[PDB]
């Protein structure tokens, strides 16, 4: 009905109750187009003009019986109301009420109450409020008092369907200005001030679009059960696993064994207070506040000769780092699973119960850290999708329901398209290029010459504007977009050249003029564009959530951090990250979200008790981490195929530069062609049966074997060649007899191979030109071995691509080579991807070089490591003269810094990894000017400058990896048929059968045994209740390992005994019954046999531990033996259906994560033995210690695992790149050996672990990929 | 360092004057630093004068018209360092002090307490 | 870093020999002070006899006419923290066969307190007239050729077998 619209009037009123009156004497859904919120539709039309914002009638036919009204906007809004009188008392017309009415259907009601709350917010953001903000809470409270009742006298409050108190949100404003009123009139406080944070979330109320992002945040959320189940399970299981292995030993120190006046331990651990007091009498490094750990073993951290290896004292990292009780070890493995720093755990574990407990770790770090995040990040994409696809589908339903002109001309004529802009172009690039060569120690002249072209290129690009802007009116020239651009950056230029340092650097973005004939740097700026466009609501929504936690942290933590400094930081400061400012609690926010939450969280707790702290960072953590990832799930699939589907032509418009390329090829060839006429015009059997045979033997089956078992011998061969090799002397001896004969008989394959495949189709394949490339090296180096020439120089540094030895291997093994092929068939777009990165980080390279290169130089007292403080000593002159008089005083940089645009990709590959970025704004933000000494945070507000590196170069550039690589695995995968490619023919097969054990639903039901006794015991069994009681005590064991601690008792050790040991019993009882029930038919139920092994494990178990504790002493034997009880808790997988698919999914998809860890196997050992050459002899260091280190196979292979997930990898890089000394020393004497010299080389060490992490990055990608369409795969099926 | 005190006190005369100091200091108070300055004054012209402190065990110098009538009656670790005025004269009346320093924190604290008799 | 390797144990006549001792310590970033003896028991006569001590840059030769300028000091230099103290001799003779112990002494320094421990490596020294070569690198050697050769006679056995039946099939192609 356009036209049916009716003032709301006594005949309304009149009319509509004797309808329901015969309704309740007699004794369809509401139209979702028409319900209140949403606009109204175009099918009624425009609306009478004095009609609006008035009582009308009620459209909907469903509430058409009922008694309601709605008041419709200038804004086409539908508000609905009740008649009934408000509170009894407020008719319909009541003059107060259509008044009420007139505020709260207005626009201007909104852009109130917001512009009050924006301003709300910025008055929270003061942490000690001057006295003058009293007349302002004040105003505010008022404002929200009658805002909110201007609700009330129009809309109802209780006494209706619509009445106020219905919705939700009205809730928030009424509980706000009660206890607002309430701490007014009952006057620590700061719970109720955590409740005035509270109002900036009326935010969400006010603004529209955000309802329905936190109602789409809820139902992606409500997704995430079972996987949250599961996380649960499996870090309580490994909690057990970390708790039964490891109770009690990072409780180890070192203690002095030469006590005086007749002491114990006990009778000073009884008696000790300080930090001073535990120096004097356990094992303290320099600079330390922890007691370095130690062990029983071996294998294991050694304590200094004087000391001895005891359980006492306080666990490290003020207790906190610790596996003696469940909570503890649920702690420290979700600090594993999130990788938050767990390379300390890793570190302190291995020093503390020996290095051969790195399984652990391992088993971990591959399933916790990985296969529950994947699990997450399928689950919520998985849900996102099928939002955005209804929401497509519905979206797409519902629509279809004189001189001057003289001159000017002639300018434009020369605007010409195919050269103008291409000078242009080729002056972009000059520029930015030019603009990368600035650097610290730069001398006048080249000074000059940067400065000069500055002005040469600001003036090209000016007249360029100025010409084109009287070419065309500046009514056209202002509409092109591009246009604005240039015009903006030439203003910025006059602006700069006639006066701040990061003003000197707007020049830059003109990179983006490129992405006119770039078509990848248009996808970027369709990212960017997006995030602020079609899905700028939900970045609003993170910028509102971290406002809330920031302030949040502030009310609550911010005082603790001032009155109990001192128990954080010695000096009696505030630490480096704290939460008494706003901006500070900001940062820490960031850093949480960013993923490093346990240190500031350590200190949080240790100011301002532990619940308060956990609760906090525990639910900062979740939620945020879910905004995030729904914003990186929401733009890879917008930018994925939502972006654009190739709706217009490939640049419609002709590209400029392709316009040009034509009158390049018009020129080029052409005169081609010009300088050709001209230059013309001016002037026997026997062999072919040696061929079938070398063909033949050379594919038996045995010659291949043989020369895979040679590779093996030969890889493992390299690994005894490292730093103790001088002491194992018949092996030195054996292994160069054993190399001279490999490099024999890999010759003999090389020759076989020649003849048998012919000289073409060998030289043309690439597996055979790796292996001769390979035998060429082994040929060199034998012959300069054998003629003298093994020890000049380069024929020494040829003998370590001795190293490449193992890459042999991947042309023997299919998984290799099936890896192999689908990694390189994807790096011809990931280079386009990676040159577009590259030239953004470019522009954030040079942004950093011109802020800080030359200021992060700082006197520093090198016995302590601590700067100078800047009251004597400001600058370099006075850092001379101090050492000039004093000693250990150095004007020391970092290694690793701005000094120019190399070290400045370096060092931002560092930020955008987390990995030791922590340093660099600790440098940075002290900045002062070049040649000063820094001052403490005296440039508090660079921080921002990371935060917008962060943000872009780590979150869209992540993105628009992960983009280009999905889609380029579609592309691998598409092409040929959907087979998965990381397996192996054979591995197919096996997928192939082992799917169709997840697909078998009917079995038959068991025929019941006739004889009474045991038919009463079978139907005992298969009823339902039977599993639930057992499963019940399952649970109830469970429980029971899990209320062990630390130096319980020993009555409590026997009467938990006691309690395993009626479990054990009835466990083993039911086993049997079971059996007895299906007899002949046990072993047909899979789950039956996991049962049968698990009972007579634990059986065994019990008795044996019992027989090994009481006769023999083992107890690391003993521990790891009473780890077959962990089986009883697995069977808590029977009942569940939640994690019983889950784990299906993981186990369907191992083998291609076989395949990718046989690679990265191969990867880890040849950079293990290139490590072990080079890298043996380096200082010791950050991250290169007495048991963290390249000398030998264990320690690389260790090293190198911990930096596959690319942790802590800063730490041993710094100490390679020191060289020069005083840094290090060259003429070492390194006892025992002939090498000398103890520091490394800077361009090898960075390229060894530059290229370490990308490649590992690589591989994990691999892996998500893996792991991902899996889990597509299995759930929706 | 907030210290908790009333600032004006009223007890009958030849009662029981109950004179709290306390405070919220939230490092754990271990006696071999912590120290407390029991000082009194009458008028603010007049001079201050010490008669409590707390070194390594509570000290009472046992002063003039302050003799045997004052003990401590509070325990440090609990935050608690409240005194006990016995039988109170006319003369005690005056503006009394208490004088913290709980180590590490280094805010030294201080509360004032006005001393009024009723006859 | 420091590897602790064995001394070799056969000396050539009128030649230049260096007996190792190596002494690291347990943990490596430590402050030590150490000096060294040397006793040497010559094959026959059964007591040891105190031959050189070494402290702190000076080493001090007892006054034996065995050992009168035929030993130079080589081990660690410059340093009072001395991790290798192994002894040089520059004219080897038939009276330096015997028993030797190298008594490391090693007085640490730590946060309160110091450390006296002692270390003492024992080698035996038999001088002889030529240099007798390793057995195991003889034996390596001879495996090194025989493994060469079986290898060679297989495969070249391979070679007939095959040739000898793709050729038949060829004759009866
Ligand atoms: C979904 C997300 C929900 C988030 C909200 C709920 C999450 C956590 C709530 C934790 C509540 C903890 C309440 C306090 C417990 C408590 O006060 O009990 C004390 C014990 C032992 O204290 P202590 O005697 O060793 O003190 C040492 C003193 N010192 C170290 C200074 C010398 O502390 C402990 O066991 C507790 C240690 C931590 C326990 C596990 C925390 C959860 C870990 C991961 C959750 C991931 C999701
Ligand atoms: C995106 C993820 C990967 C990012 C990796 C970035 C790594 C960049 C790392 C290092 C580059 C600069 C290293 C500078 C090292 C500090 C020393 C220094 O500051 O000295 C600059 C050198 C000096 O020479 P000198 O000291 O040897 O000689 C003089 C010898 N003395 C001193 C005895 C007289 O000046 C020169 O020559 C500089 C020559 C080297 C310039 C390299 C430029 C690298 C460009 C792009 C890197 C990314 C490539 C693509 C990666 C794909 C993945
Ligand atoms: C250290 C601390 C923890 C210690 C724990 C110790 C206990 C752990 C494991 C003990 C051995 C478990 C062996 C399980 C074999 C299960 C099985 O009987 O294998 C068959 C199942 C398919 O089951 P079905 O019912 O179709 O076979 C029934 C036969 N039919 C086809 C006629 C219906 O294949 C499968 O799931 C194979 C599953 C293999 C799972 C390996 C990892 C287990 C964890
Ligand atoms: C995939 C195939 C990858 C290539 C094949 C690798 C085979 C696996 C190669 O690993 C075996 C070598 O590590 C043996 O060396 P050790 O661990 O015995 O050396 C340590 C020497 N110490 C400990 C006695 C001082
Ligand atoms: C210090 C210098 C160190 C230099 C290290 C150099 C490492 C080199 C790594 C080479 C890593 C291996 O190179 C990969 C190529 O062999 C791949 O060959 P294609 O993709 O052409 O083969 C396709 C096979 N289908 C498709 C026919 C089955
Ligand atoms: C993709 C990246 C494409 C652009 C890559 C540009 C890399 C960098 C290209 O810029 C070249 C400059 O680095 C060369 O001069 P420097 O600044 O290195 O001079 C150093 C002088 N000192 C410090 C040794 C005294
Ligand atoms: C896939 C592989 C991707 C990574 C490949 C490597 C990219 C980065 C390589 C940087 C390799 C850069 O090395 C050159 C710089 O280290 C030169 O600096 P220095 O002055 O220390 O020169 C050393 C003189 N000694
Ligand atoms: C897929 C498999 C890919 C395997 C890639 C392996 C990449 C190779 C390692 C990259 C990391 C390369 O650094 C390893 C170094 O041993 C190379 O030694 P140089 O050739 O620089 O010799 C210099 C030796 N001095 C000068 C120090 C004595
Ligand atoms: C550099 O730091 C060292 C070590 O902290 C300072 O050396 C201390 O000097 C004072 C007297 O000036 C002595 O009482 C301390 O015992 C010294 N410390 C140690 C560990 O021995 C030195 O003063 C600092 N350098 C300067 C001159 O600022
Ligand atoms: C370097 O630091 C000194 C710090 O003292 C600055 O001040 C000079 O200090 C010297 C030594 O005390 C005095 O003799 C000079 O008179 C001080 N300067 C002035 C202007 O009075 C000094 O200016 C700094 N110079 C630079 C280039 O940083
Ligand atoms: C044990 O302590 C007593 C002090 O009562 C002391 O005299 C005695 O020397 C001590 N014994 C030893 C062996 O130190
Ligand atoms: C250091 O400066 C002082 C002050 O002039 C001077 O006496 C001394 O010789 C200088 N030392 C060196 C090594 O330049
Ligand atoms: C060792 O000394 C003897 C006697 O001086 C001398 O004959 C002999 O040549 C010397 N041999 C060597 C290798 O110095
Ligand atoms: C070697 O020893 C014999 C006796 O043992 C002695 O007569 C002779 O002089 C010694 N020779 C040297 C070179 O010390
Ligand atoms: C060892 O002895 C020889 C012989 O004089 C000498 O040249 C060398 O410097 C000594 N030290 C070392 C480390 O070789
Ligand atoms: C260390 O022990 C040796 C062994 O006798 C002794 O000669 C030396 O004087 C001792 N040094 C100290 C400082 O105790």
């Amino acid at each position: 009905g356009p036209q049916s619209f009716v003032h709301f009037t006594k005949q309304s009123l009149a009319l509509i109750e004797q309808r329901i009156a015969e309704r309740k004497s007699k004794e369809p859904k509401p139209s979702s187009d028409l319900e209140a919120g949403k606009q109204l539709p175009f099918i009624y039309g425009d609306i009478p003009p004095g009609m609006v914002s008035e009582p009308l009638e009620d459209l909907d036919p469903y509430y058409a019986d009922k008694k309601t009204f709605i008041v419709l906007n200038k804004g086409k809004t539908i508000f609905r109301f009740n008649a009934t009188p408000a509170l009894y008392m407020l008719s319909p017309f009541s003059p107060l009420r259509r008044i009420s009415i007139k505020i709260l259907v207005h626009s201007l009601f909104s852009m109130l109450i917001m512009c009050t709350i924006l301003t709300n917010c910025i008055f929270m953001t003061m942490n000690n409020p001057p006295d003058w903000t009293k007349n302002v809470e004040y105003t505010f409270t008022g404002i929200y008092t009658f805002e909110s009742l201007v609700k009330i006298l129009a809309r109802g409050f209780c006494v209706g369907e619509f009445t106020f108190l219905r919705d939700p949100w009205n809730w928030l404003d009424f509980v706000v200005i009660v206890f607002a009123y309430l701490t007014e009139f009952v006057n620590n406080v700061s719970a109720l001030r955590t409740f005035r944070v509270l109002r900036a979330l009326k935010t969400i109320s006010v603004i529209p679009g955000l309802k329905t992002i936190v109602g789409a945040l809820i139902q992606s959320v409500k997704k995430l059960s079972d996987v949250m189940i599961l996380t649960v399970f499996c870090l309580s299981v490994f909690a057990l696993i970390g708790l039964q292995l490891f109770m009690g030993n990072l409780k180890h120190k070192c203690f002095r064994n030469s006590l005086e006046n007749n002491e114990t331990l006990e009778s000073i651990m009884n008696t000790l207070e300080s930090e001073e007091d535990f120096r004097k009498y356990f094992y303290y490094l320099e600079g330390s506040k922890d007691a370095l750990l130690c062990g029983f073993s071996t294998d294991s951290g050694q304590c200094p000769e004087g000391y001895t290896c005891v359980k006492i004292g306080r666990n490290p990292d003020y207790g906190y780092t610790s596996f003696d009780t469940f909570s503890w070890a649920f702690l420290a493995l979700f600090r594993l699973m999130t990788q938050d720093y767990w390379e300390n755990l890793y570190q302190q574990t291995l020093r503390a119960a020996g290095k051969t407990y790195m399984i652990f770790f391992v088993v971990v770090i591959f399933l916790g850290s990985f296969y529950l995040i994947n699990l997450i990040l399928a689950v919520v994409a998985m849900a996102y999708e099928e939002q955005n696809q209804a929401n497509i589908e519905e979206a797409k339903q519902k629509e279809l329901e004189p001189y001057w002109i003289k001159f000017k001309k002639c300018i434009y004529f020369i605007v010409m398209d195919p050269f103008v802009d291409l000078a242009i172009t080729i002056c972009i690039v000059l520029n930015t290029l030019f603009m990368a060569m600035e650097h610290h120690p730069m001398t006048e002249e080249f000074k000059n010459v940067l400065a000069i072209g500055n002005l040469v290129f600001t003036g090209i690009f000016a007249a360029e504007m100025v010409l084109k802007l009287i070419a065309m009116d500046p009514y056209e020239y202002f509409q092109v977009g591009w246009n604005i651009f240039d015009s903006l950056i030439v203003t910025l230029s006059l602006v700069e050249l006639f006066l701040l340092s990061v003003l000197r650097s707007f020049r830059l973005l003109r990179v983006f003029k490129l992405a006119k004939s770039w078509p990848t740097l248009n996808m970027l700026i369709k990212i960017i564009g997006n995030s602020v466009g079609a899905f700028g609501n939900l970045t609003l929504v993170l910028a509102i959530i971290v406002f809330i936690f920031a302030v949040v942290g502030m009310q609550l933590f911010g005082k603790s951090y001032k009155e109990c400094v001192c128990k954080i930081n010695d000096d009696c400061t505030l630490p480096r990250w704290h939460m008494n400012d706003f901006f500070h609690s900001f940062l820490i926010v960031f850093r949480v979200l960013c993923g490093e939450w346990i240190e500031t969280m350590w200190d949080c707790m240790e100011v301002a008790g532990q619940a308060m702290c956990l609760i906090v960072y525990m639910m900062v953590m979740v939620i945020g981490n879910l905004v995030v990832l729904n914003l990186f799930l929401a733009l890879l699939l917008s930018s994925f195929s939502s972006d654009n589907l190739t709706a217009i032509e490939e640049d419609p418009d002709a590209n400029n530069l392709q316009i040009a390329v034509t009158r390049i090829k018009k020129g080029i060839n052409y005169v081609k062609q010009t300088l050709r006429e001209f230059i013309l015009k001016a002037f026997g059997k026997i062999w072919w049966n040696i061929r079938k045979t070398c063909y033949k033997i050379v594919e038996h089956s045995w010659f291949e074997s043989f020369i895979v078992l040679m590779i093996l011998l030969s890889s493992g061969a390299l690994a005894f060649e490292d730093i103790y090799i001088e002491r194992k002397k018949t092996i030195k001896i054996i292994l160069e007899y054993a190399d001279k004969i490999f490099t024999y008989i890999f010759i003999l394959e090389m020759l076989l191979k020649w003849i048998a495949y012919g000289y073409k189709t060998y030289f043309t394949n690439a597996w055979c030109w790796l292996d001769f490339l390979i035998v060429d090296v082994s040929l060199v180096t034998l012959v300069a071995n054998t003629l003298g020439y093994s020890d000049l120089g380069p024929i020494k540094s040829l003998r370590t691509l001795r190293a490449l030895r193992p890459l042999r291997a991947l042309s023997r093994f299919e998984g290799m080579r099936v890896v192999v092929n689908a990694l390189i068939g994807a790096i011809p777009s990931i280079m386009n991807v990676l040159l577009v990165c590259l030239i953004f980080w470019l522009i954030f390279s040079i942004m950093g070089v011109n802020l800080f290169a030359g200021k992060f130089y700082e006197c520093i007292n090198t016995t302590d490591g601590s700067r100078f403080p800047a009251s004597q000593v400001p600058n370099r002159s006075e850092c001379f003269a101090l050492m000039n008089v004093s000693q250990n005083v150095r004007w020391k940089n970092l290694k690793v810094n701005f000094d120019n645009v190399g070290l400045g990709y370096l060092s931002l590959l560092q930020v955008a990894t987390f990995k030791g970025w922590t340093i660099i704004m600790y440098a940075a933000v002290d900045s002062v000017n070049v040649d000063k000494q820094p001052k403490y945070e005296y440039s508090l507000y660079m921080y921002i400058y990371f935060v917008v590196f962060i943000i872009f170069g780590s979150f869209f550039t992540l993105n628009l990896f992960i983009c280009v690589i999905i889609d380029n695995f579609n592309q691998q995968k598409k092409k040929l048929g959907g087979q998965d490619i990381f397996m192996t023919e054979e591995q197919k097969k096996y997928y192939n059968a082992m799917k169709k054990l997840g697909s078998k639903k009917p079995q038959k039901p068991i025929p019941r045994p006739g004889n009474k006794i045991q038919g009463c015991i079978f139907d005992l069994v298969t009823n339902q209740a039977f599993d639930i009681s057992i499963m019940v005590l399952i649970c109830l064991n469970m429980v029971t390992m899990m209320v062990e601690k630390e130096g319980q008792s020993q009555h409590m050790t026997e009467v938990l005994y006691w309690i395993n040991v009626v479990f054990i019993i009835l466990f083993t009882g039911e086993c049997v019954l079971k059996l007895i029930s299906l007899r002949h038919y046990y072993f047909t139920v899979g789950w039956n046999i996991f049962d049968f092994v698990v009972v007579i494990i634990s059986i065994v178990g019990m008795f044996l531990a019992d027989l090994i504790e009481t006769y023999f002493v083992s107890p690391t034997l003993f521990r790891v033996i009473r780890l077959a009880r962990i089986g009883r808790i697995l069977r808590l997988v029977k009942g569940a259906k939640g994690i019983r698919t889950l784990l299906f999914a993981l186990m369907m998809s191992l083998p291609a994560l076989f395949n990718i860890g046989l690679l990265l196997f191969l990867v880890m050992f040849i950079y293990a033995i290139f490590g072990m050459s080079n890298f043996a002899y380096v200082k010791k260091e950050d991250g290169i210690n007495d048991m963290f280190n390249f000398e030998t196979f264990g320690n690389s292979m260790i090293c190198l695992f911990q930096i596959t997930t690319s942790a802590g990898w800063d730490g041993l890089l710094a100490p390679i790149l020191n060289s020069k000394p005083p840094d290090c020393d060259p003429k070492k004497v390194h006892p025992g050996s002939s090498v000398e010299g103890d520091c490394g080389n800077p361009s090898v060490g960075i390229f060894y672990f530059v290229s370490y992490i990308i490649i590992s990055f690589l591989v994990v990608v691999n892996m998500y990929i893996a792991v991902i369409l899996e889990n597509f795969s299995v759930a929706t099926e | 360092m907030e210290v908790t005190v009333p600032a004006t006190l009223n007890v009958l005369n030849g009662s029981d004057a109950r004179l709290p100091c306390t405070f919220n200091s939230c490092y754990t108070v271990n006696h071999k630093q912590f120290s407390l300055n029991w000082t009194y004054q009458e008028c603010n012209n007049c001079s201050e004068e010490m008669f409590l402190q707390f070194r390594m065990k509570i000290i009472n110098l046992k002063l003039e018209r302050f003799q045997d009538r004052v003990e401590f009656s509070g325990n440090p670790s609990k935050y608690d360092v409240s005194v006990m005025l016995r039988n109170v004269q006319p003369e005690d009346e005056g503006i009394y002090n208490c004088y913290i320093m709980n180590p590490p924190d280094r805010h030294r604290g201080h509360g004032k307490i006005h001393l009024q008799v009723l006859m | 870093g420091c590897v602790e390797v064995d001394s070799e144990t056969e000396a050539v006549y009128g030649m230049t020999f260096k007996i190792l001792c190596i002494s690291c310590k347990r943990r490596s970033e430590t402050n030590a002070e150490t000096f060294t003896e040397w006793t040497f028991r010559q094959k026959g006569t059964e007591e040891f006899v105190k031959i050189l001590r070494y402290e702190n840059e000076v080493l001090q030769l007892e006054e034996d006419e065995r050992f009168e300028g035929r030993v130079v000091w080589n081990g660690s230099r410059g340093t009072k923290d001395l991790q290798d103290l192994s002894i040089f001799i520059t004219n080897v003779t038939y009276n330096h066969s015997g028993d030797y112990e190298c008594h490391v002494y090693r007085l640490l320094f730590f946060e309160n307190y110091e450390h006296n421990t002692s270390v003492v490596k024992k080698i035996h020294i038999e001088v002889v007239d030529k240099a007798n070569r390793d057995m195991a690198s003889i034996v390596s050697e001879i495996m090194m050729y025989v493994l060469i050769v079986v290898l060679t006679i297989w495969l070249v056995a391979e070679m007939i077998y095959c040739y000898k039946k793709i050729a038949a099939a060829t004759e009866t192609a």
